[PDB]
RNA sequence: UUAAUUGGAUUCAACGCCGGGAACCUCACCGGGGGCGACGGCAGGAUGAAGGCCAGGCUGAAGGUCUUGCCGGACGCGCCGAG
């Protein structure tokens, strides 16, 4: 069925695709790639290296080393 | 109108119909001033007591009610002045023509003085 | 030619006295009547918190309202359909008469 | 390397219906056209309208940040409020389906100072 | 100050430059657009000639 | 028109559309049963609509 | 940190608390645009106050303002007290 593969309805031809491994890789380099070329709020998110889906930052997501006073 | 147009002279009884027959109608009618306002009144013929002063300068405006005369009946008088007519119905400002509409108890004079002007100069 | 009587009121007394007036003007006359069936009381509750401001413990009121009711089956009778239809009931008492 | 959405060049999606071009966007834009645009996007899009056809050569600044990025408006330049100023955009082909607010940051990237007083246990 | 004239009056006839709103009577008058009847109050799509 | 500049617009959902009946305040609406109440204003007024503290 | 990231509460007895799960409203913050002075009086005002509008500019959009002229008839924040 169309509604099973990983990529329908395909930005450049349009058709129903299935990728895997290398393929599927640069696809979704490129899909990133498109969204930072036009400085949509998502590139700069993926490019910052921040959440992209609208999670609070304040609490959560912490990566570091703690700041002294 | 305007005391610089000589239109016929003034009758002592026209003032006193035309002045002293608004006050006893005022209190039981309406008046509606303003040259413009009642040009729209005598034009559709809404008024029915059109005192025409003498104090509106130049012959600009004034030059429309004469000539509208012989269109519609208008039963019209003239005012020696201003000062208290808008006093004897209206407010305290100089007033140049205030027309009643259906005046209450004030249809003799009136209607005699009508007749006096009509058989004087129309 | 069966006529069906509910009545409820918040104050069980009042419900009471004009379920009894009824029975009596049933008995005073040639008519069967069906007893008056108590059906389930209606419990309104609100819980609420007190404080005005939201400082301290949390403490909480249960206000509670509640709602009696009565049910009564009656055959249509003309002698005793006029005398209940002339019977006052309190103002807190709510009457509704319908035939079937 | 030319540019292509569906398999469409840019100028067959120019001679398109809007219902027709709504059946090419995802579900979001094509819900949100189906209900029609508000009249200030109305207002929006006859000024656009009116700019392509050889009209009004003055800058476009705008309100609405929910406008939908259609292909006849490739090739302008548009200024969005972005809370306090109009940010000029520039829009390219590849656009089409985004919404205008996506290219107006309201916010100002974060560069951290020092903690101060009361950052930790041992600071208060 | 005062704005009465542009009709065409003369001693004893009075005609109006400026018509009324069909939807009204007499007395009202429209604008000198030029382009369309103004109609003052109604507002008509003419091309006054 | 400069009346119109002070009108508000009518809405129907969300909390600028029920204010307390008693003090008109926006917030906590009691919803329950018809009732258009703040909880602020149900406590004072509870006993004489009937409501008891029975437990 | 920011244009603003509205404010209250700091041991038990502040921190899923203010019934606080805020897309608009809520809203108190930030950027921008409009509107409001019963009642007394002062300039003013039917030779028309105060007020309202077809189209078109300014504008995010707007008779809000201006252009263009059509309306309405008795009050009057341009000024002082007061609300
Ligand atoms: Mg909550
Ligand atoms: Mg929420
Ligand atoms: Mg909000
Ligand atoms: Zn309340």
């Amino acid at each position: 069925p169309r509604w099973a593969v990983n990529r329908p309805k395909d930005y450049e031809t349009g058709r129903d695709l299935h990728l895997i491994t290398a393929k599927l890789d640069m696809a979704i380099r490129e899909d990133i790639m498109r969204l930072r070329r036009i400085r949509a709020y998502r590139g700069i998110r993926h490019e910052l290296g921040l959440p992209v889906r609208g999670q609070r930052t304040r609490s959560n997501f912490r990566r570091g080393q703690t700041v002294g006073v | 109108a305007k005391p610089s147009y000589v239109k016929f002279e003034v009758p002592k009884e026209l003032a006193e119909k035309a002045l002293q027959a608004v006050e006893i109608a005022r209190d039981t009618g309406k008046i509606r001033k303003g040259t413009n306002e009642t040009t729209k009144a005598v034009e559709r013929g809404q008024a029915k007591l059109v005192i025409i002063a003498e104090d509106v300068d130049p012959e600009e405006i004034v030059a429309h009610l004469p000539p509208l005369c012989e269109e519609k009946e208008i039963p019209y008088i003239y005012v020696p002045s201003k000062k208290e007519l808008g006093a004897a119905a209206g407010i305290e400002v100089a007033a140049a023509s205030v027309a009643i509409i259906e005046p209450g108890k004030a249809r003799d004079l009136v209607e005699e003085i009508a007749m006096k002007v009509r058989e004087l100069m129309k | 030619q069966k006529a069906r009587i509910k009545l409820a009121s918040t104050n069980v007394r009042s419900l009471e006295e004009v379920a009894n007036q009824i029975k009596q003007i049933a008995e005073r006359t040639g008519v069967r009547m069906s007893g008056p069936i108590p059906l389930p009381t209606k419990r309104i509750r609100i819980v609420t918190r007190k404080s005005p401001d939201g400082e301290g413990s949390a403490t909480f009121d249960r206000w509670e309202l509640r709602i009696h009711k009565r049910l009564i089956d009656i055959e249509a009778d003309e002698r005793a359909m006029r005398q209940i239809m002339r019977i006052r009931v309190p103002e807190d008492v709510t009457i509704e008469i319908e035939l079937i | 390397k030319e540019f292509r959405y569906r398999g469409y060049t840019l100028e067959q999606l120019m001679n398109m219906s809007l219902e027709e071009l709504a059946k090419l966007l995802p579900a979001r834009q094509r819900r949100s056209l189906k209900r029609g645009l508000t009249p200030e996007q109305k207002k929006l899009l006859r000024k656009i309208r009116l700019a392509k056809k050889g009209k009004y050569n003055k800058p476009i600044r705008t309100h609405c940040r929910d406008m939908i990025v259609l292909p006849e408006m490739v090739g302008l330049t548009i200024y969005v409020h972005n809370g306090k100023e109009f940010v000029p955009v520039e829009i390219k082909p590849e656009m089409i389906g985004h919404y205008l607010g996506e290219f107006a940051p309201t916010r100002k990237r974060v560069q951290h100072g020092a903690p101060g007083i009361g950052a930790t246990r041992s600071s208060m | 100050g005062q704005k009465w004239k542009l009709y065409i009056v003369k001693d004893g006839k009075v005609i109006r430059k400026n018509k009324f709103c069909p939807r009204c009577g007499p007395g009202v008058f429209m604008a000198d657009h030029g382009d369309r009847w103004a109609c003052g109050r109604c507002g008509y799509t003419e091309w006054k000639k | 028109a400069k009346a119109d500049y002070n009108k508000r617009k009518p809405r129907k959902f969300g909390k600028g559309a029920r204010r307390c009946i008693r003090c008109g305040q926006y917030g906590p609406i009691i919803r329950i049963h018809g009732l258009m109440l703040c909880r602020h204003c149900f406590r004072e007024v509870a006993p004489k609509l009937g409501f008891r503290k029975y437990e």
